[PDB]
RNA sequence: GCGAUAACGAACGAGACCUUAACCUACUAAAUAGUGCUGCUAGCAUUUGCUGGUAUAGUCACUUCUUAGAGGGACUAUCGAUUUCAAGUCGAUGGAAGUUUGAGGCAAUAACAGGUCUGUGAUGCCCUUAGACGUUCUGGGCCGCACGCGCGCUACACUGACGGAGCCAGCGAGUAUAAGCCUUGGCCGAGAGGUCUGGGAAAUCUUGUGAAACUCCGUCGUGCUGGGGAUAGAGCAUUGUAAUUGUUGCUCUUCAACGAGGAAUUCCUAGUAAGCGCAAGUCAUCAGCUUGCGUUGAUUACGUCCCUGCCCUUUGUACACACCG
């Protein structure tokens, strides 16, 4: 247990702090001489949800169409996993969950 | 209901097919049929042997539509 | 009009 | 340079493989053969009856060919087509599972095809060799 | 003559085209007399095609269509009565076996018979109705050279489809009957019927 | 006896609907008598049409 | 390696990725000869960009295209498109430009769409109908 | 393969099982005519009598005609499948069956009154003349 | 979890604050129009470039009534809305 | 059409009447230029202020102009 | 907007703005995307070639195709015409894009007795509150059929029906001790459907959703015909406690009006209309419905106020609860 290939997904909603927290592993992982590869774009998935306009049944037929944009990404690492878990605290952001598969 | 179209080829028909036909600038199933009076069917076993037989010459090929012309 | 008439 | 199934039209690489299939008489042909229809969504039972289901293995012969490890099932959607629902719209539906799942037998005791490894029907390692072969025999005219 | 090979055989009969485009390899473009002087501008012959299809942008601008190759404005009104719309592949192959139809026949050019067709069918004059909100008031009035050509086309492809429908003579070869008949000018034509009636009540409005 | 006439000038829209153009013809050969006519089309200037008759003007329409 | 570019054409949806590297002239649709395209009165639409030219001009270079996506006509002129391309982008880093710009004037004199994308996409549907522009129809 | 002649073989007007018969339809189309005989059980018991259906009805000689109408009514007997059938699990005797042309309305009559006399819904609408398989009334067939 | 209770900065431009606000003064029984300006001037006072106070219902009068009270500058359409 | 608006318009003469010296007939070199004069909230509305000061400027050079 | 100007200079709305589609061989990377090479490997002619499989250690190379973030790119750019030489408009050239680049989202000042208390543990008041008008259980009804009307689906055939064969998208969705999701692959079954394993909480698997129109080759041959598939008889499965008033699907049989539709009237200008299917929503089951998506893909204007509706100006008014005066 010591040097692993190791995966970091992250998943939010709002690209911003995404991509801080995605450059900020690998800014962390670039003056430290450790191997990566990515940030990996995940294809966006629009989860889209259209309802009735009218909370009655009168009126023209109009509808919303609401959106919820969930954008993925996927880091590949090679360090100890006492390094990456590490990492992940020091780019803690409240909007990025993040989940660690060996 | 006036068409009653012959779909049995006798030999009155059959020989005065093979006096007609190569007298003809264009012949096709519609041709065979408007002016020989032998219903679809027979007119395309007709045309796909007066072909094999060298008195018709094949234009263009095609399921839907054959066209052929005098070999004279 | 209406009213609840009962039977048993 | 060689020749390949890719090298010769489809549509009458088939009618020439289908003619051979018929002719060397060792393909199995199922008893129901003349009396079943190919897809639920058919009205009608095919109209070369002595030879669709020569026809049918040799187009799912050529099919496979081309692929990797396509199931039975994928098979009924591929030939499957519109259905004639009377006053509702049209939509597809899946061919007859026991004809192409016939097929695939008929095809895997005949020597050109056998169940490959993680799904599907791979092609035998004979299976390209006597395919190749038959389009070398459709292309000469 | 020069016969090349490619490691991808081509035929021979197909290479027999870095000569001329000739339509369907049988139509040259070369020998073909739009016979009238003021609708030169207004049928395409000068750039010649292949096939009558080419998925062209001759809707976005106004007169963009005077651009559009006149068989691929001919195949274009064929694909019509709502059964119809969107195939053209179908109509392609009436236009193709049309003018086979139209080659044996007379033994012309079968794109030169369609020229002859087309100015041959076209109204000159029409009455337009300029009615003050319900009267009757019917005026004489003259046709752009443009509306000339397009309602040729649109009478000639109408005229053959009547004549196909519930007829065992296919639509490729009514179409060859039609654009035969209007080509030569013969009254038994329809679209020759429509052109001579339109310019006759222009007549009996001046 | 048709006569062709080169339209030079395009003058506007009339009619009740839009439907008819004034147009200034110029004839093809004998280049002069120039006159206004009314055509039912899609005009651009520089289009040849001809005349069924020729010795008639044209003025705004209804 | 060798003298291989690498190019794609599009349509509607469908893209063919064409493989023009060097040789003796081999060309193949997802493996297949041209002259077994599948829409046989629209075959000539990819026979154009041959007979422009001239077959001299792919002696020494042979294509191999895939194409995936759109639909059966949208296929072929992204076909047609991949491979003219393919020619004018050999040419322009193993071959003289004077050549490339000759090439590049006979496609463009004879169609746009030989080397430049339609740009036409579907237009959204809109409520209210069941198209993008058509609607409903109404009744009083 | 190729056009033939005939004379006096071809048999204008055919009778099968008490209906007439146009002797020029296509065998597998002509025998349709018959009621209680379709497109789908045309086609088999052609195939079972070994006619070729590339043959017009008078083309038929009486050999065959015969070998059709014994098909027809011995189904079960030329490996034609139970569920192929007309009339399968019969209501009285529980066989598999295949009602013919003056049969059927006879048992698809008996089977009207089977529904009356116990007096079912299915059976009750039936007599009405109204539809009984759930269809909507309101708004649908009001032609007389 | 853990929960903190923080002071909001700018009580002015919460509008969420002042319509809580509104409406405990508005049960005390104080008149409208003393109710209204008080948040007209609240919110301005506290920076915020425009403010409008819509209220509607019933009020003695069997009759619904609205009414809307604008103060500077306010914007209305697009994606600015949304920010600002 | 492409009639533009009272925000582009007035904005692109004040341009002018501040920066014409350092202006040209060439919009390229006036759109880099306006990045640096102004504060535009969006890339669209920078080439269109420049695009239409380009259109005075190349008017300017013809006579005089109103309102500059 | 130009311009005219007792007005000048402004604000909201419009426009700007935001989302999406179309370009980038110019950056950033990608074993959940793709490719060439390379290992290993198959078939066909042997010329070293042409088609493949395999490849999560070849511990390869690359980002064009695929994905998405930072940017770049179009502003009517240049040139011709017209114009008060102004705002602008029409043509070309270049361009991925020159109709606001295509399409949408948001959207002012006031207002309607417009529609909903049948969306709300949103509500004032009135009614009821134990034989309830609360709530629950059983069964029926909301489908009920002499009729009038509206949104639609099939069709009236040959530019077609079948029968084989060819065989291409995009938008999306998907589960656990549940109360059961998407389901390939194999095996039975004519079908509908059944069964055994496995993958997938998902760019990984279903899935390239191998969709339908479509195309090729055949049968049919103007015939109420092989168009059309109501109505009905008999039978086979699925879901569900429960299918009778057939949930739906499948098999055989019956095979009706309809032979292009009067007076009227609707929608629509470019990837648009029209066909053609597919997905998501409702959903244990049922899509002839909507919301989207893509395949094939036109005719005809690019004009006008003649009809119709709305807006502005002038005008009349005994109306202002505003002609429902
Ligand atoms: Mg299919
Ligand atoms: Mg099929
Ligand atoms: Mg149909
Ligand atoms: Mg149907
Ligand atoms: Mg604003
Ligand atoms: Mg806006
Ligand atoms: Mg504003
Ligand atoms: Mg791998
Ligand atoms: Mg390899
Ligand atoms: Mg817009
Ligand atoms: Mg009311
Ligand atoms: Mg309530
Ligand atoms: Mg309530
Ligand atoms: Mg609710
Ligand atoms: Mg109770
Ligand atoms: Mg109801
Ligand atoms: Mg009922
Ligand atoms: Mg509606
Ligand atoms: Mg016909
Ligand atoms: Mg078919
Ligand atoms: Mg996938
Ligand atoms: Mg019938
Ligand atoms: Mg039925
Ligand atoms: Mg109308
Ligand atoms: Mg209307
Ligand atoms: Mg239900
Ligand atoms: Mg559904
Ligand atoms: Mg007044």
């Amino acid at each position: 247990q010591q040097i692993h290939k190791i995966r970091i997904t992250l998943t939010s909603t709002k690209v911003k702090q995404l991509e801080n927290v995605s450059a900020n592993i690998i800014r962390n992982a670039a003056q430290y001489n450790i191997v990566k590869k990515g940030p990996v774009r995940m294809p966006t998935k629009v989860l889209k949800i259209t309802t009735r306009k009218t909370p009655n049944g009168e009126g023209s037929k109009t509808w919303d169409a609401y959106e919820m944009r969930i954008h993925k990404r996927v880091i590949d690492l090679q360090a100890p996993a006492s390094t990456v878990k590490r990492i992940t605290q020091i780019t803690i952001e409240p909007g990025v969950d993040v989940e660690v598969t060996i | 209901d006036k068409a009653q179209h012959i779909v049995i080829l006798d030999q009155e028909k059959y020989d005065r097919i093979l006096k007609d036909v190569p007298t003809y600038k264009y012949v096709s199933v519609s041709v065979l049929v408007d002016r020989l009076k032998i219903g679809g069917s027979l007119a395309r076993v007709a045309l796909r042997q007066l072909e094999e037989d060298g008195i018709i010459t094949p234009v263009l090929k095609h399921s839907k539509q054959a066209i052929y012309t005098r070999a004279q | 009009r209406k009213k609840k008439v009962y039977t048993t | 340079p060689g020749v390949s199934v890719r090298d010769v039209p489809a549509q009458d690489f088939i009618n020439a493989y289908a003619q051979f299939l018929q002719r060397q008489g060792k393909l199995e042909v199922p008893g129901y053969v003349d009396i079943v229809k190919t897809s639920a969504g058919n009205d009608l039972p095919p109209q070369e009856a002595e030879t669709w289901f020569y026809k049918r293995a040799a187009s799912i012969a050529r099919h496979i060919y081309l692929r990797k490890q396509v199931g039975v099932g994928a098979l009924n959607k591929l030939y499957g087509g519109a259905k004639n629902r009377g006053f509702r719209p049209h939509k597809h539906v899946d061919a007859s599972g026991s004809i192409n799942r016939k097929c695939v037998q008929a095809l895997q005791k005949i020597g050109v095809l056998e169940i490959s490894p993680k799904g599907g029907r791979r092609i035998s390692e004979n299976g390209q060799r006597d395919l190749d072969r038959i389009a070398a025999q459709t292309l000469e005219e | 003559l020069q016969v090349v090979e490619l490691a991808t055989t081509i035929p021979l009969d197909v290479q027999e085209a870095q000569r001329e485009v000739k339509l369907f390899n049988k139509w040259s473009f070369e020998d073909v007399e739009v016979k009238d002087v003021s609708l030169v501008d207004y049928i395409q012959i000068r750039n010649p095609v292949f096939v009558s299809h080419t998925a062209g942008k001759y809707a976005s601008k106004r007169f963009r269509k005077a651009q559009c190759p006149i068989v691929e404005r001919l195949t274009n009104s064929l694909m019509m009565n709502g059964r119809n719309n969107g195939k053209k592949l179908k109509a392609v192959r009436i236009v193709k076996h049309a003018l086979e139809i139209i080659h044996v026949l007379t033994e012309q050019n079968p794109i030169q018979v369609v020229v002859d067709a087309i100015v041959n069918s076209g109204a000159r004059e029409d009455s337009t109705r300029i009615g003050s909100s319900g009267t009757v008031r019917r005026q004489a009035v003259d046709v752009s050279p443009l509306r000339r050509v397009n309602q040729a086309i649109a009478l000639l492809t109408i005229g053959a489809r009547e004549a196909s429908f519930r007829n065992i003579k296919t639509i490729a070869e009514c179409l060859a009957e039609e654009l035969i008949n209007a080509a030569k000018g013969s009254s038994t034509s329809y679209a020759i019927k429509k052109k001579d009636e339109l310019e006759r009540v222009a007549k009996s409005n001046r | 006896p048709v006569t062709l006439a080169k339209v030079i000038k395009v003058l506007g829209r009339t009619g009740s609907r839009g439907g008819v153009t004034q147009v200034r013809v110029e004839f093809l050969e004998d280049a002069s008598r120039t006159i206004v006519r009314n055509v039912k089309g899609p005009v651009r200037e520089n289009d040849i049409l001809c005349l069924m008759e020729s010795e008639r003007e044209a003025r705004r329409l209804r | 390696s060798t003298q291989s570019v690498q190019t794609f054409g599009k349509k509607k949806t469908a893209t063919a990725v064409a493989h023009v590297k060097a040789g003796k002239g081999l060309i193949k649709i997802n493996g297949s000869p041209i002259t077994l395209v599948q829409p046989e009165i629209l075959r000539f639409k990819v026979y154009e960009p041959l007979t422009l030219v001239g077959l001299d001009k792919f002696q020494g270079i042979d294509i191999r295209v895939k194409v995936t996506g759109g639909g059966h006509v949208s296929q072929v002129y992204a076909i047609r498109q991949a491979i003219a391309k393919g020619l004018v982008a050999y040419h322009q880093k193993y071959v003289d430009e004077a050549s490339k710009n000759e090439l590049k004037k006979i496609f463009a004199s004879y169609d746009k769409t030989l080397l430049v994308a339609d740009s036409r996409r579907m237009e959204p549907k809109k409520f209210g109908g069941r198209g993008a522009r058509a609607r409903f129809q109404k009744s009083y | 393969p190729l056009v033939v002649q005939e004379q006096g073989s071809f048999q204008h007007i055919l009778r099968l099982l008490n209906t007439n018969i146009d002797g020029r339809i296509k065998i597998m189309y002509a025998l349709t005519k018959i009621r209680g005989v379709g497109r789908r059980y045309a086609n088999l018991v052609c195939k079972k009598a070994d006619v070729e259906l590339t043959k017009r009805a008078g083309e038929l000689t009486q050999e065959e005609l015969e070998r059709i109408v014994t098909i027809m009514q011995n189904p079960t007997n030329y490996k034609i499948p139970a569920w192929f059938l007309n009339r399968q699990k019969d209501q009285v005797d529980g066989k598999d069956y295949h009602v013919l042309a003056n049969n059927l309305e006879s048992k698809l009559r008996d089977d009207l009154e089977r529904l009356k006399k116990i007096r079912s819904h299915r059976g009750i609408r039936h007599f009405w003349g109204l539809k009984v398989r759930g269809q909507h009334t309101k708004t649908t067939s009001r032609g007389r | 979890i853990a929960i903190y209770a923080e002071r909001v900065e700018e009580r002015g431009l919460s509008a969420a604050v002042q319509a809580e606000a509104l409406k405990a003064k508005l049960l005390s029984g104080l008149p409208i129009r003393r109710a209204a300006y008080g948040v007209l001037r609240f919110a301005m006072g506290a920076g915020a470039k425009g403010v409008e106070v819509v209220i509607s219902g019933k009020l003695r009068a069997a009759r619904a009534k609205s009414q809307k009270y604008a103060d500077g500058f306010m914007i209305h359409s697009g994606q600015p809305t949304r920010d600002f | 059409g492409r009639v533009r608006t009272k925000t582009v318009k007035r904005a692109s003469k004040v341009l002018i009447e501040r920066f014409y010296p350092k202006l040209t007939l060439d919009f390229e070199t006036n759109k880099r230029l306006t990045s640096e004069i102004a504060v535009i909230q969006s890339k669209r509305l920078r080439n269109k202020i420049a695009g239409y000061t380009t259109h005075l400027m190349k008017r300017i050079q013809k006579g005089p102009v109103r309102g500059i």
